[PDB]
């Protein structure tokens, strides 16, 4: 054998072994969700308090590209970091030469071959990340979940890292129970709800929740974070749902 | 067609004496017959107790300066703190002044 | 065995690699299927969508690669979009250089030779897919004409794709014998799709919905996908008969 | 990036290059061809396997046309021979008609298809090419010939020969039949003869794959007015005319 | 990454040896026997072709020896496809001299420069090398009529008479008998022609399967002049010689 | 560009790639190195299996650097033209920027650091060489004689030899050299060089060869006859 | 890149094309210039692109023979590598995009005509890389004295007899009234279904009168110094 | 095979710790420094007697103020050298001065870790640099191949500097004079030192701010060896 | 095991072994500590010898006015990566006439020593380090790692023994981070923080190393017997 040494390499079962053991490296991270709702995009994620040493709200995982997009991920974090510093590249070359501020599907695709490429040689390392993003456009609310084979799709919810089931299983009710559509400022009291769930995966270490939204109506399109009263509302509105 | 250069006028003065030395310049910033500035200074403190005016052109006054100042600051992280001594000030800006020896600062400079 | 772990020859002179890629095709477990009529070329692929999270409008291996030209994938997403995404380039560079837009042949042609590469030169992998690019040729008329990772390409009257690809295959094959013809003889082209669903039906044996569809059709000057509604009517009209 | 800057084909201790040797055997196993040099003209030949009958066999051309006075035709791994028909072709130009303003003698034009093929056989990050090819043509001051070249770069000239499937019997049977005074529709009339022999399911011309370097076609020229220009010597023979030649046969 | 596949041809082995260089010597050893024989009054080339088919192009062919310029000539033994790469170096180094000094390129310079190539791919790159043997036979008016060989190392020496390819221990035990320093063209051709008739693995040594050439100063009046055998030309020189 | 590490460091502090080299050196032909007051002499051995050679043709042991510089060595033949065509041309460059021939110092110093350079490069191997060079400064008439290896140190040398049985013939040398009082002539240098090539060779008929280097660029071989002569000498001074 | 050389030769000339019911000619004179003086009396200035796409020159002749043989190697390839009979399109745009890259350094100005599986088709391209299109074109330096007689007789549907009757009647006004133009004319018809005819020295209106005498020398005028066989053999 | 520039699971460099080991096969080099100079001496070790000895050059000038002994494969310090004789002297063409000791270590070990797949492999050789100047005075640094340089009182590296460097820690103190240090090498050398210990196998160099740096003749060594075996005799 | 040749293999399990082989390497080097107030921030190092005639290795670097870190592990890699936050502090000045953020600083290192843990032929850098500043946001305190992670906090320690100094500002968090306008209170509560690290040996007057920066503080580093007041 000896197929899943390398990166690049196709198993006689016509896998990348290489691949999937980067799946492994996201399975091990933190929790990290994604809503889409009537018009626009909710994220949330999971931090570990590692330590009473850690400065509350100053290690923010949530990352903007341009400033209609957000961007989270579970796994190694620096390749987070690398890959959300490409996908600003792209967004501001695309600003550039066409003018208008890149569509979703347009950016995810830019990612995705980005993330591709990086499983078409042995001489680079796949990504060790699942990247949930997407954001307001001309055509409306976009939802994105990628992962390290360069594979992506649209989503009504995505959830990715250690509580993933869990979350899945929380966010396949929310589709069920409100065909019509989820408002904006509901999905960011389901996303802090649906994290505090999926804890129940982690509980060891106690954690801090962090939300950010896209909205046509609440943020006029653009990328802000979730702070002060309307996250402490989120927190209060979890914290009643547990018990 | 494109001329780099320009006139901003000023002048500038050095003397030296037994245990001090000073450096004047007026504060006049002009182009052609017109007045830009009646107060921009042109005589900087670089540290280490050296003063330096390059008087000219200021943008490649500023330039020089701005990256003299830097050098000063290069000198302390590679060689331990030690204070750059006037000698060696003068030697460091004449490989700065040099480096552009066929697109040169025009400035007249006064350390 | 590192012969076994990049593009070069095996003692019995073979690439496993390129052998493996095959294998990849299959991986998402979908079939394809092209039939050509007398102004149309149609392409039928199935869609399944697993993940009730999913959006269902985002997931397709159907690609338009130019105005004219249309490619069905059979193979993983990324590998699929890698290709998609190259397709596109190489036809507009054609149409910028030459002066006319590409014909589906020469695309699936310089798509093979980009697939031959990655067979001989070490350091870039096979794509594990099968592309089958479509369309309605100003020259040659209706054409099919599929790529595989060995490099390998060729035209033709009718072709299927994917795990039950043989079943499809020997499907046409008969129709073909009884009929006498290289093409569906049909006028219309919604006649020429419901004919593509309908022995996709009889080889697989499976029943299809709106959703457990997707399809692309070539005319002239023009290669389009239908929606979920635009093949709801047409499973409508075979249901009728 | 490429870092495989390093030879893939190496010397065995006793004395093979292991990966030219694994490439022969991959034209052993691919589909026969042949050809056969005439008096006044040369004959190429093959099967046109098809991968299934629903694949349209005339738009997958085993026998290609490099000059007008030149054609060829291979067998083993059908996409290496693609390309390096793109790159013969190509070189034929480049390396030849942009200087002297006339197209390549056999000899030379086979000459620079092996150059390619060497390198392939010590470049760095890179397999031999796993095809054999016949190249027969014609020019001025040589007449016909027929040449066959291997993976490893290496050409010989044949009064007739063929590679691949079954060429071990396939050489024997031309061994008998070959003469110095043949006629060119002999040598067709001999190499349908030997390639019903490794055929083994339909034998037509929708099957078969021949094409010929004979006389001048002036009426495939496409133009008329230049004396001097008479037409390409490279013709392929037709599905028609071959099913002509097999009631006869 | 990379580093896995990398087979090392430009390494020593534990005995000081080149591994590419010995294997690509034994390679060598299977090919065709090339002899080369110095006259006083010429040089000789003969070279045995490598199992022939009845069906081969003889007259229009060329396998074992090769026209450098007009001066110089060489027998190959090894890859024909390498040797080529080769030659057309040797043939445009030749006339960049020419070009350079208006004057032919003396032997030795061309075959050292010819030589460094090789050497070249034992050394660096992370190439194999090229799996060839020469026989370098020309003229030039320093030293007169010479004889060299050069090999996969990149190694080259000069003789008297010399053999290259397969049976060359046999071969150069027979020309260290018969070979004798005052020697003529027409002797040193029958001691070619009659040293490959004892080493051939063949059963009988016959025209269609030999190449021929010398390079003699028989043209008019101080100048030399190289001549490629044709067949028919091998086919009465093996009769006058009593081997047929 | 091929860029592999071929020499590098192993678990017990050898670099396997320069010492496979040396084992290349001790696989040559030997060659040694003997001066003495006024003049420096290296013989050189050439193995007898070889019969039907061309020695008109046929290159050199002993390579001319400069006028007044020489260049013998044992191990791969190939590798050493590589170094002879560095040092000739560093030896011209170096008379055209200082006017003036280099020092035989400053030619091995030049020549060793190319050495060296191989043995940390990336994608090359080092020089199965090791190198004997001799010769007079300019305007001196004091004798030099340095030896290098593919390790890249080099050193001075009152007599010496390399190659294959060099540590029989460097046994003879080390009792049979004087510090004191060196060889006083050329003939008395010339044929200790002999006597010690004759305790390895075999016979000294066309295996001996003999290089004479004189200050003030006076160099010169020497014929069959000449070295069969001191061949002669020797052998019926040993009968005794 | 150098501006210009004097040296180089750029000839006069009378070029035209005019579209038919099914298909296009061209033609064109046969002088080449050398400033003042006549170099080549009767050369040929129509050129095969591809077997039934052909090419008109004028300029810098150097430039339009290099030119138009490079775009035809490329076309060639391009035919082969595609199955496919070539554009002329494909000319055009491969012609435009070489002569922009170049700023107009390569003084090559073009009339291409042909036909292929599109139709029959008529264009002319300027040194700098621009193109235009029309049923009638002119260039050289005798285009105003060819385009005058264009512009007088040329008219919709013309037959194919009616348009080598115009190409020529345009040329021979380039051959009489430009200096730059003279000699014979060249003609090239290329219709739809058939092949192209190329029609050297369609017409020949400047013959040399005969010679009123004879410069035939005696033999042994000329003096000799030296006298020696030439070895050209081996 | 393996990475150039692999870690292994203990935490180090493979190829900078296996540079080491050829270190401590070199031959022995020591360095003494006072208030007074530095002091720097080495064994040379000749592979054989008709190897002539003062050819052999184990201690290198810098610049007159700045001097460095080596030990492991000495053909590798060649390019270190060169580039620390380049460093000082470029120093002083843009500052108009001397460089200081410690920054002209500096320069040298930054070459060290440009190895990897820059040069193919570490340095094998270890330096012990020597000089002065008006800063921080008398100054000896130890720079290995591993990037890193410590400033020592006294040092010993090569075959013996295990046993040298106990002895050493022994003896040194922060008053001795120059003469006192000169002994105190050829006395630890003598111990360590294979063969016996004399002028010709053995050499020391000094460097002072008055005269510079300065490699001894054999004359004057061979005096300091019997002054050294006198005053041992002498309790 | 057989997915520890190089940084570019994972591991089946999702492992990457290099970046943990260089993980290792700090945990072998001289314990480092770092703690914060609201006014101030401070760095105390334990710095270590060879023997007694060597010297104690720096273990402290000062990379702007207002910025900079002590180090643990590989030194080569420290001046590597303190020489590139050097130029980057110094690029944000020239161009902007801006004082780089401290977490600009943090995130332009991540950034960097993620390049060298996903590309073949290079390796993870070996060093972690701790970067204190002041900035347009009050005071602030690093933790590096060569795995790319980069975190804020109140305190830490890295390097050998740094457990037991990590614990006992995980006690003090709330007397020391109310230290503010007192620079010598809040270097005392460090010295004490690294002295649960001590094992054997004290802190001696060349052994310490402490640096300090704040409000009207710039960057600077205290040695020898600058730090007897501490002891
Ligand atoms: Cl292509």
């Amino acid at each position: 054998t000896g197929y899943d040494l390398s990166n690049s390499v196709f198993s006689p079962d016509g896998r990348n072994f290489q691949v999937e053991y980067a799946v492994k490296a996201v399975e091990n991270g933190t929790t990290s969700i994604g809503i889409k709702c009537n018009d626009g995009v909710v994220f949330a994620v999971e931090k570990l308090i590692t330590s009473k040493l850690l400065v509350p709200q100053k290690n923010v995982k949530i990352q903007v590209v341009d400033r209609h997009i957000g961007c989270v991920y579970s796994g190694l974090i620096p390749d987070g970091r690398h890959l959300v510093n490409r996908g600003r590249e792209e967004a501001a070359s695309f600003k550039k030469l066409y003018k208008t501020p890149i569509p979703i599907p347009a950016f995810a695709d830019r990612l995705g071959q980005y993330v591709q490429a990086h499983t078409l040689y042995n001489s680079v390392r796949p990504f060790g990340v699942s990247t949930i993003f997407g954001g307001v456009d001309k055509n409306g609310a976009h939802l994105y979940m990628l992962e390290p084979s360069g594979s992506y799709w649209g989503y009504k919810g995505a959830a990715t890292g250690k509580g993933r089931q869990s979350a899945k299983a929380e966010l396949e009710k929310l589709v069920d129970h409100h065909p019509e559509g989820l408002s904006a400022r509901e999905a960011v009291k389901q996303a802090a709800k649906i994290i505090y769930l999926a804890h129940e995966d982690n509980k060891e270490k106690d954690f801090e929740l962090e939300i950010s939204w896209c909205s046509l109506s609440e943020t006029n399109g653009l990328h802000k974070f979730v702070k002060g009263d309307l996250l402490q509302e989120a927190i209060d509105f979890a914290q009643k749902e547990i018990n | 067609q494109f001329n780099p250069y320009g006139d901003n006028g000023g002048t500038i003065l050095g003397i030296a004496g037994e245990d001090f030395a000073v450096l004047a310049g007026d504060t006049r910033n002009i182009t052609d017959y017109s007045i830009n500035s009646r107060y921009e200074p042109k005589v900087f403190d670089c540290g280490d107790n050296i003063v330096m005016s390059a008087n000219g052109f200021a943008a490649d006054g500023d330039a020089l300066v701005k990256r003299f100042k830097n050098s000063v600051k290069w000198y302390h992280f590679d060689h331990n703190d030690k204070k750059l001594s006037i000698n060696s000030a003068a030697r460091n800006i004449q490989h700065l002044l040099y480096g552009k020896r066929f697109f040169p600062y025009y400035v007249h400079t006064i350390i | 065995g590192y012969d076994r772990h990049i593009t070069i020859f095996s003692p019995e002179g073979r690439l496993y690699q390129v052998e493996y890629a095959f294998k990849a095709t299959n991986q998402t477990n979908i079939n394809s299927l092209a039939v050509r009529g007398k102004d149309c070329t149609v392409v039928i692929s199935q869609k399944k969508v697993p993940d009730k999270l999913l959006d269902p409008t985002t997931v397709s291996y159907i690609f338009c690669i130019s105005r004219t030209i249309g490619m069905v994938v059979n193979g993983p997403i990324p590998d699929a979009r890698n290709a998609a995404l190259r397709a596109k380039a190489e036809a507009a560079e054609f149409r910028y250089k030459y002066g006319y837009d590409m014909p589906c042949d020469v695309l699936a042609k310089r798509m093979a030779n980009l697939s031959q590469i990655y067979t001989q030169r070490a350091y870039m992998r096979p794509l594990g897919v099968i592309l089958t690019f479509v369309s309605v040729d100003e020259e040659l008329g209706p054409s099919i004409y599929k790529t595989d990772p060995a490099g390998y390409y060729v035209g033709y009257k009718a072709t299927a794709t994917g795990p039950k690809q043989q079943e499809i295959t020997t499907n046409l094959e008969n129709h073909f014998k009884k009929s006498k013809i290289d093409h569906i003889n049909e006028e219309s082209w919604e006649k020429v799709v419901e004919f593509a669903i309908t022995h996709m039906i009889d080889a697989l044996g499976t029943e299809f919905s709106k959703n457990d569809l997707e399809v692309g059709v070539a005319t002239k000057d023009k290669f389009f996908t239908l929606s979920a509604e635009n093949i709801e009517e047409r499973l409508v009209a075979i249901a009728e008969q | 990036t490429d870092r495989y800057s390093f030879s893939l084909t190496t010397f065995s201790p006793s004395g093979k290059l292991g990966q030219i040797d694994y490439a022969l055997t991959a034209v052993k196993q691919g589909v026969t061809s042949l050809g056969i040099k005439a008096t006044n003209g040369v004959v190429i030949a093959t099967e046109k396997k098809s991968s299934s009958p629903l694949a349209m066999s005339e738009t997958l051309s085993k026998v290609s046309l490099l000059t007008p006075d030149i054609g060829a035709v291979y067998s083993g791994m059908g996409p290496d021979y693609r390309v390096l028909v793109d790159k013969s072709r190509k070189v034929a130009h480049t390396s030849y008609k942009r200087i002297y303003g006339e197209y390549p003698p056999t000899k030379l034009l086979v000459s620079e298809v092996a150059k390619i093929m060497q390198e392939a056989t010590q470049s760095g990050g890179v397999r031999p090419f796993g095809v054999s090819l016949l190249i027969a043509g014609h020019d001025e001051f040589n007449g016909f010939s027929l040449y066959q070249v291997d993976p490893s770069g290496s050409y010989f000239p044949w009064k007739a020969t063929a590679i691949g499937k079954g060429s071990v019997a396939a050489k024997t049977f031309l061994e008998k039949r070959w003469n110095d005074e043949l006629e060119l529709e002999d040598a067709i009339h001999i190499a349908l003869l030997t390639l019903k022999e490794s055929v083994e399911g339909e034998f037509n011309g929708d099957t078969i794959e021949l094409a010929i370097i004979g006389d001048e076609n002036p009426d495939l020229l496409g133009y008329t007015g230049i004396p001097t220009d008479k037409g390409p010597r490279f013709r392929k023979l037709t599905s028609q005319e071959i099913n002509d030649r097999l009631e006869a046969l | 990454g990379s580093r896995r596949y990398d087979s090392r041809t430009t390494i020593f082995s534990p005995e000081g040896r080149l591994y590419q260089v010995e294997y690509a010597l034994e390679s060598i050893s299977h090919a065709g026997t090339a002899i080369g024989i110095m006259a006083s009054d010429g040089i000789v080339l003969a070279a045995e072709r490598k199992v022939t088919s009845t069906l081969l192009e003889q007259d229009t062919s060329t396998e074992k020896l090769y026209k450098l310029n007009d001066k110089i000539a060489v027998a190959v033994a090894g890859l024909t496809a390498d040797a080529e790469i080769l030659i057309n170096t040797a043939r445009i180094h030749a006339q960049n001299y020419l070009k350079t000094y208006n004057e032919d390129i003396p032997v030795e310079i061309l075959v050292r420069r010819l030589s460094d190539i090789k050497q070249g791919y034992t050394q660096h790159g992370g190439l194999r090398p090229f799996g060839v043997s020469f026989i370098y036979a020309g003229y030039d008016d320093r030293y007169g009529y010479q004889l060299y060989t050069s090999n996969p190392s990149g190694n080259y020496t000069g003789w008297k008479a010399i053999s290259v390819g397969a049976n060359t221990s046999a071969a150069q035990t027979l020309l260290q008998m018969d070979y004798k320093d005052d020697m003529k063209v027409d002797d040193a051709i029958e001691l070619a022609l009659k040293t490959l008739s004892k080493t051939t693995d063949s059963s009988a040594l016959t025209y269609d399967r030999l190449e021929f050439a010398t390079i003699r100063k028989g043209a008019n009046d101080g100048e030399v002049y190289q001549k490629i055998f044709k067949p028919q030309e091998i086919k009465d020189i093996l009769v006058k010689t009593g081997i047929t | 560009g091929y860029d592999r590490a071929l020499s590098i460091f192993s678990p017990d502090g050898h670099i396997f790639q320069v010492e496979y080299a040396l084992e290349a050196v001790k696989r040559g032909t030997c060659a040694v190195g003997v001066k003495g007051k006024n003049c420096v002499v290296l013989g050189c051995e050439r193995r007898s299996t070889l019969k039907l050679q061309d020695t008109r043709i046929t290159p050199s042991k002993v390579s001319k650097i400069d006028s007044h510089v020489v260049l013998s060595f044992s191990g791969l033949n190939a590798d050493s033209r590589i170094l002879i065509e560095k040092a000739r041309v560093e030896a011209q460059s170096h008379r055209l920027t200082l006017e003036d021939p280099v020092t035989v110092e400053y030619l091995t110093r030049y020549v060793a650091g190319v050495q060296q350079r191989y043995t940390q490069s990336g994608g090359v191997r080092p020089f199965g060489v090791s190198t004997l060079i001799a010769g007079f400064d300019p305007r001196d008439d004091e004798p030099k004689l340095y030896q290098t290896e593919p390790s890249g140190i080099y050193s001075s040398w009152s007599a010496q030899t390399i190659g294959r049985n060099s540590k029989t013939v460097r046994e003879f040398l080390e009792k049979n050299y004087d510090r004191k009082e060196p060889p006083a002539t050329v003939e008395e240098c010339v044929k200790l060089t002999v006597r010690s090539l004759l305790e390895v060779v075999q016979t000294g008929a066309k295996n001996i060869e003999i290089t004479v280097v004189k200050p003030d660029s006076d160099i010169v071989a020497l014929s069959s006859e000449e070295i069969n002569q001191y061949v002669t000498q020797i052998e019926q001074e040993k009968q005794e | 890149n150098s501006h210009t050389q004097p040296k180089a030769t750029s000839t006069g000339a009378t070029i035209v094309g005019v579209k038919f019911n099914n298909g296009v000619v061209i033609a064109a004179d046969t002088r080449s210039t050398q400033g003042p003086i006549v170099a080549d009396k009767n050369c040929a200035k129509l050129h095969r692109i591809s077997p039934k796409i052909w090419c008109a020159g004028a300029g810098t002749a150097a430039d339009t023979e290099a030119v138009t043989q490079l775009i035809g190697s490329n076309i060639e390839l391009h035919s082969l590598y595609t199955s496919r009979e070539p554009r002329v399109v494909s000319a055009l745009q491969m012609l435009k995009q070489h002569l922009f890259k170049y700023q107009g350094h390569i003084g090559a100005y073009l009339i291409v005509a042909g036909v292929d599986p599109t139709g029959s088709h008529l264009f002319s391209i300027h040194a700098h890389g621009s193109t235009d299109v029309g049923y009638y074109l002119s260039l050289g330096s005798g285009s105003l004295a060819a385009m005058a007689v264009l512009e007088s007789h040329w008219k919709q549907d013309l037959t194919k007899e009616e348009a080598i009757k115009l190409a020529s009647d345009a040329i021979q006004a380039g051959i009489w009234n430009d200096l730059g133009s003279g000699s014979n004319v060249d003609v090239c018809v290329m219709e739809i279904g058939k092949d192209a005819e190329y029609l050297r020295n369609y017409l020949t209106p400047n013959v040399r009168e005969e010679k009123q005498k004879s410069y035939k020398f005696p033999r042994g005028t000329t003096a000799v110094l030296k006298e020696s066989i030439v070895n050209i053999c081996d | 095979d393996r990475g150039v520039s692999t870690f292994s699971p203990e935490g180090r460099l493979f190829q900078v710790e296996y540079s080491l080991e050829a270190i401590k096969l070199g031959s022995t080099a020591i360095g003494i420094a006072t208030k007074e100079g530095v002091v720097l001496g080495v064994e040379k070790r000749a592979t054989s007697p008709l190897l002539e000895s003062d050819s052999i050059e184990k201690i290198v000038e810098i610049d007159r103020h700045i001097g460095c002994a080596m030990s492991g494969l000495t053909a590798d310090a060649r390019s270190m050298i060169e580039h620390a004789r380049t460093a000082a002297v470029t120093h002083n063409l843009y500052y108009d001065e001397d460089i200081n000791v410690e920054s002209l270590t500096q320069s040298v070990c930054d070459l060290a870790l440009r190895f990897g797949e820059l040069m193919s492999r570490p340095f094998g050789v270890a330096l012990l640099i020597a000089g002065h100047d008006a800063d921080d005075g008398y100054q000896l640094f130890h720079a290995e191949p591993s990037g890193t340089f410590y400033r020592y009182n006294a040092k010993a590296i090569g075959s013996g500097s295990e046993g040298a460097q106990a002895e050493l820690l022994n003896e040194w103190h922060s008053s001795l004079t120059l003469k006192e240090a000169e002994l105190l090498v050829l006395k630890i050398l003598k111990q360590v030192m294979e063969e016996k210990l004399d002028e010709n196998n053995a050499q020391l160099s000094c460097i002072t701010k008055q005269d510079g740096f300065k490699i001894y003749d054999n004359e004057k060594t061979a005096e300091l060896i019997k002054e050294l075996k006198e005053k041992e005799a002498a309790e | 095991n057989n997915y520890d040749g190089d940084t570019v293999t994972f591991s089946p399990t999702g492992r990457l072994f290099q970046v943990e082989y260089a993980l290792e390497a700090i945990k072998q080097g001289s314990v480092t500590v770092g703690l914060r107030s609201n006014t101030h921030a401070v760095l105390v190092a334990l710095k270590r010898n060879a023997d007694e005639l060597s010297s104690y290795q720096k273990k402290i670097i000062k990379c702007d006015e207002h910025m900079g870190l002590s180090l643990a592990g590989l030194a080569p890699d420290a001046r590597v990566l303190s020489n590139y936050l050097r130029q980057q502090c110094n690029y944000s000045s020239l161009v902007f006439n801006r004082k780089l953020a401290v977490e600009r600083a943090g995130h332009l290192l991540c950034d960097k020593a993620q390049k060298n843990t996903q590309s073949y032929g290079g390796r993870p850098y070996g060093v972690g380090l701790l970067i204190i500043g002041y900035d347009k946001s009050g005071a602030h305190l690093l933790e590096f790692q060569p795995s790319g992670n980069v975190t804020e906090l109140y305190g830490t320690a890295i390097g050998a023994r740094s457990q037991g100094a990590k614990t006992y500002l995980e006690r003090t968090l709330d007397t020391f981070i109310k230290i503010d306008g007192n620079p010598d209170e809040l270097i005392k509560a460090g010295v004490e923080a690294i002295s649960q690290s001590l094992r054997d040996e004290s802190l001696t007057v060349d052994n310490l190393s402490i640096a300090i920066v704040g409000k009207d503080t710039p960057f600077t580093i205290y040695d020898g017997e600058a730090v007897a007041k501490y002891i």
